[PDB]
RNA sequence: CAGGUGGGGAGUU
């Protein structure tokens, strides 16, 4: 799957170019109006002139879903906990139409250089590349971001790290922002202890954060009761995708709104 | 992270004018947003006021990149080492040379634009003047210096070379 | 002296319809007790015209030349109201991302 | 501005003049002179239609809500007969540089509701 | 008030 950059070219133009280049591509469902799924392509997709020019960027449908769930607004301060690999940042910048301030943070310098190269290829001009810890970013680097995008990596140590990152994202999210203090948490795995337990822990830690519907037209609802573990009623608003259900890589998406 | 000196700014201004002419003032002054040039390490970056405000908090060593780079500042104060400014310079390019598909592949690979592969010219391109290479779809391709004028290129052998390539969009992935 | 007659004609035209003349009257040396009353009448007529055209998707675009003229030239309240209307129209236009063929969505927004 | 365009139009051969012409549209909102200037600008070899003409024409379309319908139709026909394939000039378009005073990132819908009945027919024909 | 940035400036080796 390749996500077409709206800031570079239109979806119809990209599809026509792919057809001319001999790549069989179709829209990725109805949820995404720009994602194109390539079935057959004689020429290399990554070596295509459009890909080199930045017309299309190879991104997963599940990865593109968190950007839609976040729904960044123009002229807004959106901070991403994990800038790598840059596909989500590019999608957020395309949605923002090169407006506002995008805080791209990557703890790994090796991935940060690749993300910066991808940003330069995509043509994003309002993105800032920084290398700092996500937990310390809300208090030591900057806070009060209008939107928060916590693409937590996806076992006990990872869950503890994810909970710490979620708490920092909630603190970095400004509840007084005009666009609203919306924080979108995404995971690369469908583990209950990684997604549902972290969401419940974050909700208990921060009463000012309330779970809200992610707005995704597809995805399994969050589990409220799993064996002896029971989750909050608002946990059902989370969207869960499975390889055997949504025909895409397993991911969990949650949306939280900060009131105070 | 350093403010650009007057000598450094003047060194790059002539290089920018070599391709955009007097159109550099359009990017220099913009009341809509204070987007200006800044110097981080040896890479000059054109960033907005908010970007500079955001990149202010970032450390000079930590901030690897920001905005769009206009090229590394070498020892001899040379520019265009990075082709990230091709999109910005495309809108303000004084001379544009359209190359057919025959030379489009060599241009992407970095080969010089041959006379036989030149499709359209601005008809007023001086020799050794900074111009912008373009494709049939009006898409920017790269940076090329033309050592010949249209008056002599109107009657030239196919094997002759017109514009020598210096940067290309293919360098992004190469 | 004839400004009140023009204001009455403008009000009648606005009712029948339901800007350049109003801007000229507002920018006139008389407008820019009787002068205050004429200015208030012109502001009311401008507000009525803005409200009538507020339903249009291009309301911020049409009012843009008037906003620039008003900014260059009660007047502050009218300018702020016009700016708020333009911002709301721009937000509605941004939300209405439907293609020109699907004019029903624009009509529904209108 | 017309004199400057005429001087530049001399065979065998101006940004401030272009900026002044673009900004003078709002105070105007003479028609023959404006049409001749637009035709001369269109007649310029490769000097226009590089995505800049659409930005310039956006203000003209916005200002076209007034004045005689014949003048508005001629202004619309100037871009209708243009060899450029751009079609977003009558809708949302690219960033509006050169002072701006407009949407950076509709008119025909409001133009249909006009005193002249032929305005709606012209808008429908353009659409 | 706290934090970030800070061969920009001032001061130490």
């Amino acid at each position: 799957t390749i996500r077409t950059n709206t800031l570079k070219t239109q979806r119809r133009e990209l599809a026509q170019a792919l057809i001319n280049r001999g790549v069989n591509l179709e829209p990725i469902g109805k949820w995404s109006k720009v994602g194109l799924q390539v079935f057959e392509s004689q020429v290399p997709i990554g070596a295509t002139p459009e890909y080199l020019a930045g017309h299309y960027i190879l991104q997963a449908a599940s990865s593109f879903l968190p950007v839609m769930a976040l729904a960044p607004q123009p002229n807004e301060r959106i901070l991403d906990m994990s800038s790598a690999p840059g596909g989500k940042v590019t999608y957020v910048a395309a949605l923002q139409k090169n407006t506002g301030i995008i805080f791209a943070n990557d703890s790994n310098k090796a991935r940060t250089k690749a993300l910066s190269a991808n940003i330069h290829r995509l043509g994003v001009r309002n993105a800032i590349v920084c290398n700092y810890d996500g937990r310390k970013f809300p208090n030591e680097v900057i806070g009060g971001f209008d939107r928060v995008l916590l693409d937590a990596p996806c076992f006990d140590t990872l869950s503890h790290l994810q909970r710490q990152l979620l708490l920092s994202a909630i603190d970095s999210v400004n509840a007084d922002s005009k666009t609203g203090g919306f924080i979108v948490y995404s995971t690369c795995s469908i583990t209950v202890d990684e997604d549902e337990a972290v969401i419940q822990y974050a909700l208990k830690k921060r009463p000012n954060v309330k779970l809200v519907s992610t707005g995704l037209e597809f995805g399994r609802e969050g589990f409220t009761r799993f064996r002896e573990k029971r989750f909050h009623p608002s946990l059902k608003l989370t969207r869960r995708y499975y390889p055997h259900v949504h025909n895409i890589d397993g991911f969990f998406v949650a949306k939280l709104k900060k009131i105070s | 992270m350093r403010p650009l000196t007057h000598e450094e700014t003047k060194t790059f201004f002539e290089k920018l004018a070599q391709y955009i002419g007097k159109n550099i003032t359009h990017l220099i002054d913009r009341p809509d947003d204070p987007h200006c040039f800044r110097l981080q390490k040896d890479r000059v970056y054109y960033v907005s006021e908010r970007a500079m405000k955001m990149a202010t908090s970032v450390a000079r060593q930590n901030l690897m990149s920001l905005g769009i780079c206009f090229g590394k500042f070498t020892k001899t104060n040379k520019f265009r080492l990075h082709i990230t400014a091709l999109d910005y310079i495309a809108q303000y390019a004084r001379y544009k040379i359209w190359v057919k598909s025959n030379g489009e592949m060599p241009f992407l690979y970095g080969n010089h634009v041959l006379k036989a592969h030149v499709g359209r010219i601005t008809d007023d391109t001086p020799q050794h003047q900074g111009v912008v290479i373009y494709s049939m779809n009006d898409t920017p391709l790269g940076f090329g210096v033309t050592a010949r004028s249209t008056l002599e290129l109107r009657r030239l052998e196919p094997t002759a070379i017109v514009a020598f390539h210096q940067a290309d969009v293919g360098e992004y992935l190469r | 002296q004839l400004f009140p007659m023009r204001f009455h004609i403008i009000r009648s035209l606005i009712y029948l319809s339901r800007a350049p003349s109003l801007f000229e009257v507002l920018d006139s040396s008389y407008v820019s007790v009787y002068q205050d009353g004429l200015i208030d009448q012109l502001l009311e007529l401008l507000s009525e015209y803005y409200v009538l055209y507020a339903t249009d998707i291009s309301f911020p675009e049409l009012v843009i030349p008037a906003i620039v003229r008003s900014k260059r030239f009660g007047l502050l309240t009218l300018v702020n109201r016009l700016e708020q209307q333009s911002k709301f129209m721009t937000e509605k236009r941004n939300q209405q991302k439907f293609a020109p063929i699907d004019s029903d969505s624009v009509e529904q927004f209108a | 501005v017309s004199t400057a365009f005429e001087i530049a139009s001399a065979q065998g051969v101006l940004g401030l003049f272009v900026q002044r012409l673009y900004k003078i549209i709002f105070p105007f909102s003479e028609m023959e002179m404006l049409l001749k200037c637009f035709q001369v600008f269109f007649f310029k070899s490769k000097n226009i239609s590089s995505s800049r003409l659409s930005s310039f024409s956006k203000r003209l379309a916005i200002a076209s809500m007034q004045l005689p319908e014949h003048s508005a139709s001629a202004d619309l026909a100037l871009l209708k007969k243009l060899l450029s394939r751009y079609s977003k000039l009558s809708r949302l378009l690219t960033s509006e540089e050169q002072i701006g005073d407009g949407i950076y990132n509709y008119e025909p819908f409001l133009l249909k509701n006009h005193y002249s009945p032929a305005v709606s027919q012209s808008a429908k024909e353009l659409l």
